[PDB]
């Protein structure tokens, strides 16, 4: 019941695990250790893929958690932002339902504030985003997003997320309408040893599978045929009926002696096409790899059926249900095929030069210690995700961030509580005061004291002007010091900011977030 | 913070297994595996992979070990003493309120102005005051010393020198040099072998034949089982005829006759399997001067491929005339109430044998493990020619330049790079507690002529005293002590950076 | 049933059943080009549940 402090019970449950996210985002913060159900350890900085592998059963976390998801596949940045902001709103909230407010007008009252913020959004973008998609221009916009995790870091893998965009996109102008990037044709690889300098940016699909034949690679030449068979190889029979028994000893030499002419035939009429490269995505006989070497064919075998379907817009080749039907429709081309060492170990590599442009690109990336790929790997598909967000809705805008706009938005939401009567006054002054965990959090993981950056972000962004145009800077955040003297400095010389459509979209989810567990005065559960 | 405590105690206790291991002297870890089986090794490396700790931070110190043996393959016992030492180290500083976040920070600046010192102390010397033959020698017995073949290490150095120089001095690994374990006899009477040999396990008959003398004998591989024996199978074939009775025993003779006829067209004098080879083929060979030897291990079938550059064959028919193989000179010993097998003067050979023998088995075990630390000083000493001194030298004078150098930094980074340096002195600590003589002297003596601005002073661990490890030739070489710096910083920087541990069971 | 030597006799068979799908086709692209075949903003969609 209420006098139990159900309300207060619900939002104690979440204060719980909000302290969990603070540490988040930051790459002064900390991470938590989550054991799988498989007897393996992960770990990883994005909240969204924690959560998923965290079993709780309690609905209102869930709230958070579908949330989170917002800002996981809409965008590829704000997880862990919203967690700090709907988290806090629960807290801020406790002062109102002590003194007898309904929730009526707590929920009113962050959507009166939620207009008045949006509409200031529009005035804090300075700069705008040419969308040039140049290799030095596109290092503003992915730096902020691949940061915040692995600090110390964020130079080298900047020069690789920033390259493989480049090449994803294809050369376009005036056209809005047909879209561009694609989030799955980016796929990074992992390999045990090595170092960090010696990544780079490679156009293709990275294959780390044996080459399984005597043919390591091709020759230099243009262009080369790659036939794709989805149906495994063995010996040739019939669509209807065909099933292969035993009765009787004399078949027994038939059957042995009628593959090695049936595989053999086949293998034939496709080598004299001049078809040099044969994919298998089953399971290859042993009589078929013989035959192979002869005719001078790579194998490669590809268990995955995912990448089949993002393999035919690179080569060209299409899958074949049948075998023995080399249909020259159906073949691919593709200019380069080589064999690198990647790790340590031989593997083939699938690349190409200028010809048959292709938007799959593969990061390759080394390191002794297997945890820390993880996490470098998931910070490229997020990296990457934020390049959608660069379209038309509001792709080229851009904000402070870094603690820069959260303390100068103070200001602007507290001239708008004098201005509107009634009892709106008491949430719009709670609603600036939310946004205080954000710079402080960013305190309390870098070491730095709370009685220090506090008071000197407010002290920056609040002079006295004999004028209407704003001077000085205001573009000061939370310095993360641990160098230099004192003080801050201006975060648009590490080329940090919050993208626009980042921002704004999350307001829009950390309300109603908040909004639906202020609602709920009641829950009922089962025993489990 | 509850549980960042909690993961300070979970390194103490996987550290203090590994302090007693530290060193040639070191203490031996008993370690019981769920396969009942007895497992006895310094090595911290293993000592950790049959742990299995399901703690998270007790795995890391674990997982990290594992690439220290990997890219380097040295110093896997030190760096996770000197990775948990920190966690004591910041044990006080959480309760004072100092963040570990700072703490981690100071690391970072601590081990990039260390590495810097470690290239400075790091001096190329290759002819300068050393012959050839000379310079590998005195590096053997570094690790022969205090031990029980101090009086037999001359002629131990002999044939551990000349097993390096028998392989190219590109390629070097220590397990391309096999060491078999001889029971009985004297230590003094080893020998050195330049090819291949196996145990021996075979026990049954044929004996008296086979005399260890062979001129230019023919190594052939085998797969399948050359006698007509079948252990598995079999079948029923019965007749109600009275003569017959006589005829339905005589025939199977005569099934693999017509296989193992092209076996002796072949005229391969050597026969090896990883299976047993039957009693049945043991006379003829002997007729034809042909060996063979059954219960061979299957590790040591490989060195036979790359020894005279065979070829293992599923069958006798299609078996290529160039893939045998000969040797200069065979031997057979018979000393132990054993036959060894034993190839000599393979030009071809990648790979070596050096017996081993003494008094008994678990003597032999500790003289076979006190090789592989010299043998590791030797590999690396061509490997790489930046070396430095070892022995407490290198380790003190990283703790004292952190201590000029934390002066002239202001904040709380000054106390927390002492605390770094101050680290540093766990590893001559256990060196010393660990050979017998007081850790608590020699770390007041040793800081006196640490101070007078020599930087190669170690620890003399023969007799209890402070000098210079240039005489006592202790000598390790710059890549370990570089990467255990980095390997034992970015382990202790993920453990302190979760404060929260989460176990799902499923 | 379908009975072929090699892989190219299939293709052969395998098309005289196709051609009763591919003859229903021929009609029906006929009705687009006969009434309003080449006037513009015209269109012809197909249902096939």
């Amino acid at each position: 019941s209420n006098a139990d402090g159900q309300i207060i019970k619900s939002i104690a449950a979440i204060r719980e695990l909000h302290q969990m996210c603070l540490t988040s985002m930051g790459p002064c913060g900390r991470n938590k250790i989550i054991v799988n159900h498989l007897g393996k350890i992960i770990i990883t900085n994005d909240a969204a893929t924690m959560l998923r592998e965290l079993d709780i059963v309690h609905p209102a976390v869930k709230v958070l958690v579908m949330a989170t998801e917002q800002q996981k596949i809409d965008m590829g940045d704000g997880t862990n932002l919203v967690m700090i902001l709907a988290g806090e709103l629960l807290n801020v909230s406790e002062k109102l339902i002590s003194m007898g407010l309904s929730a009526v007008e707590i929920i009113q009252g962050y959507n009166m504030a939620r207009k008045f913020t949006l509409k200031e959004l529009d005035e804090m973008v300075v700069g705008e985003i040419t969308d040039k998609n140049d290799k030095n221009e596109l290092l503003k916009m992915i730096k902020p997003v691949i940061s915040s995790k692995k600090y110390g870091s964020e130079d080298i893998l900047s020069e690789l997320v920033s390259e493989a965009v480049s090449h994803v996109l294809p050369v376009a102008q005036q056209a809005g309408e047909i879209p561009y990037f694609n989030v799955d044709s980016i796929r990074v690889v992992k390999i045990m040893g090595g170092s960090l300098s010696n990544s780079t940016v490679i156009k293709g699909m990275v294959f780390n599978r044996e080459p399984e034949g005597h043919v390591k690679s091709l020759s230099e030449d243009k262009k080369h045929k790659v036939a794709v068979f989805t149906c495994p190889l063995d010996i040739a029979n019939t669509e209807t009926k065909g099933t292969v028994l035993l009765h009787n000893a004399q078949e027994m030499l038939d059957f042995s002696k009628g593959e090695e002419k049936q595989i053999d035939a086949m293998m034939k009429e496709i080598a004299d096409m001049g078809v040099e490269c044969i994919v298998a995505g089953a399971g290859v006989g042993e009589l078929a790899l013989h035959y192979l070497n002869r005719y001078g064919i790579l194998v490669l075998k590809v268990p995955s059926k995912f990448e089949l379907r993002r393999l035919c817009r690179v080569c060209g080749a299409t899958p074949l249900p049948r075998l023995g039907a080399p249909t020259p429709e159906e073949l691919g081309l593709v200019e380069t095929v080589k064999t690198m060492e990647i790790g340590g170990d031989r593997v083939t590599v699938f690349k190409q030069e200028q010809g048959e442009i292709s938007r799959t690109s593969t990061i390759i990336l080394r390191g002794a210690t297997q945890n820390n790929l993880d996490d470098i790997e998931r910070a490229i598909d997020d990296g990457v995700a934020a390049v959608k967000g660069l379209m038309k809705p509001s792709g080229g805008k851009l904000l402070p961030g870094a603690g820069a706009t959260e303390i100068e938005l103070i200001s602007r939401i507290t001239k708008y509580g004098e201005r509107t009567p009634g009892l709106l006054q008491l949430a719009i002054k709670q609603f600036a005061v939310a946004f205080e965990v954000v710079p402080r959090t960013l305190a309390e993981t870098a070491g730095l004291d709370v009685n220090e950056v506090l008071p000197n972000l407010y002290a920056a962004h609040n002079v006295t002007e004999p004028g209407a145009v704003k001077t000085d800077h205001l573009y000061k955040g939370v310095d993360i010091d641990g160098e230099s003297d004192e003080g801050v400095k201006d975060i648009r010389e590490e080329n940090i900011y919050d993208m626009l459509a980042t921002k704004k979209f999350a307001i829009n989810v950390a309300t109603e977030a908040a909004t639906t567990v202020l609602s709920i005065d009641q829950i009922i559960m089962a025993k489990k | 913070k509850g549980q960042i405590i909690s993961n300070i105690n979970a390194c103490v206790a996987v550290q203090e297994a590994l302090k007693p291991t530290l060193g040639p002297l070191g203490s031996d870890i008993l370690i019981v595996t769920s396969n009942q089986k007895t497992t006895i090794s310094n090595d911290g490396a293993t000592i950790l992979k049959l742990l299995d700790v399901v703690h998270p931070a007790a795995k890391t110190l674990v997982d990290i070990s594992r690439a220290q043996d990997a890219e380097v393959g040295d110093g896997t016992t030190s760096v996770t003493i000197l990775a948990g030492e920190l966690m004591k180290e910041a044990k006080p500083f959480l309760e004072e309120g100092i963040s570990s976040h700072l703490i981690m920070k100071g690391y970072r600046k601590a081990v990039s102005l260390a590495v810097e010192k470690i290239n400075e102390l790091a001096v190329d010397i290759t002819s300068e005051k050393s012959s050839g033959r000379e310079l590998l020698e005195r590096c053997a017995r570094t690790a022969m010393s205090s031990k029980l073949i101090h009086n037999n290490a001359d002629f131990f150095v002999k044939m551990c020198v000349d097993a390096v120089l028998s392989l190219d001095r590109n390629d070097l690994d220590d397990k391309l040099i096999g060491i078999k374990k001889i029971p009985g006899g004297a230590m003094e009477e080893s020998l050195f072998i330049n090819g291949v040999a196996f145990k021996k396990t075979f026990s049954y008959a044929g004996f008296e034949q086979q005399p260890k003398k062979f001129n230019n004998p023919k190594i052939l591989s085998l797969n399948v089982e050359l006698e007509l024996k079948a252990e598995k199978d079999n079948a029923e074939v019965r007749v109600e005829h009275v003569e017959d009775y006589q005829a339905i025993v005589d025939a199977e003779w005569q099934l693999i006759f017509e296989k193992l006829r092209q076996v002796e067209e072949t005229g391969a004098n050597i026969v090896l399997s990883k299976l047993p080879i039957g009693d049945l083929a043991t006379q003829f060979f002997a007729d034809r001067n042909i060996f063979c030897a059954g219960r061979v291990s299957a590790d040591d079938m490989n060195r036979v491929i790359q020894a005279v550059g065979g070829s293992i064959q599923s069958t006798t028919s299609d078996i290529k005339p160039e893939h045998l193989g000969t040797c200069a000179l065979f031997e057979e010993m018979q000393i132990g109430s054993e036959r060894y097998n034993l190839f000599q003067g393979c030009p071809q050979a990648k790979t070596c044998t050096l017996l081993l023998r003494g008094g008994a088995e678990q003597v032999i075990a500790e003289v076979e493990r006190s090789l592989h630390d010299a043998i590791m000083i030797v590999k690396r000493a061509l490997q790489n020619k930046l070396i430095v001194a070892g022995g407490g030298a290198t380790e003190m004078e990283v703790s004292k330049c952190l201590r000029d150098y934390s002066k002239t930094i202001a904040g709380k980074q000054q106390m927390i790079i002492n605390a770094f340096a101050k680290a540093l002195e766990v590893i001559p600590r256990q060196l010393c507690e660990n050979a017998g003589f007081d850790a608590i002297e020699i770390l007041n003596k040793l800081r006196l002529a640490h101070s007078k601005g020599e930087k190669w002073y170690g620890v003399v661990f023969e007799t209890e005293n402070i000098g210079d490890n240039f005489a006592k030739f202790v000598w390790e070489p710059a890549l370990v002590k570089i990467n255990a710096l980095n390997s034992a910083t970015e382990a202790t920087n993920l453990i302190l950076s979760v404060d929260e541990t989460i176990t799902n069971k499923g | 049933g379908f009975f072929y030597s090699s892989a190219d006799q299939r293709d052969k068979l395998a098309a005289s059943e196709r051609k009763f799908v591919d003859a229903k086709l021929k009609k029906i692209i006929d009705l687009k080009n006969e009434v309003c075949g080449m006037d513009p903003d015209k269109g012809f969609v197909i249902i096939n549940q």
